[PDB]
């Protein structure tokens, strides 16, 4: 005679953390680097003419 | 509460414990605790240059 409806949102089996503002460190259910730290190794020729 | 039997105070520890938290970490996050730095630049002169 009655009915329950909820709503809600989704989860990842193990999340990243990030630095944010209020809390010192929280998970997330997805992350990103900015900061480029790999490289080739080898200087593309292209386009500035080497 | 104010309830039949009088009146009384309790302080919720959870809600207040989850205020400081979040304050007492962030400054040191934010601001770096230290940097540090040796020899520079002459900031400062007694002529023209
Ligand atoms: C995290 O969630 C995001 C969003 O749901 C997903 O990552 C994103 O993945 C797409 C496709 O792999 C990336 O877009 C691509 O952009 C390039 C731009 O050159 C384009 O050539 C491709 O056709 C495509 O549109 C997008 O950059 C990427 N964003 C990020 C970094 O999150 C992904 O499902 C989850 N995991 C990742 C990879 O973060």
């Amino acid at each position: 005679s009655t009915a329950t409806l909820c709503l809600g949102h989704h989860a990842v089996p193990n999340g990243t953390l990030v630095k944010t503002i209020t809390d010192d460190q929280i998970e997330v259910t997805n992350a990103t680097e900015l900061v480029q730290s790999s490289s080739t190794g080898k200087i593309c020729n292209n386009p500035h003419r080497i | 509460h104010q309830n039949s039997e009088g009146t009384g105070q309790a302080a919720d520890l959870k809600s207040t414990q989850a205020a400081i938290d979040q304050i007492n970490g962030k400054l040191n996050r934010v601001i770096e605790k230290t940097n540090e730095k040796f020899h520079q630049i002459e900031k400062e002169f007694s002529e023209v240059e």
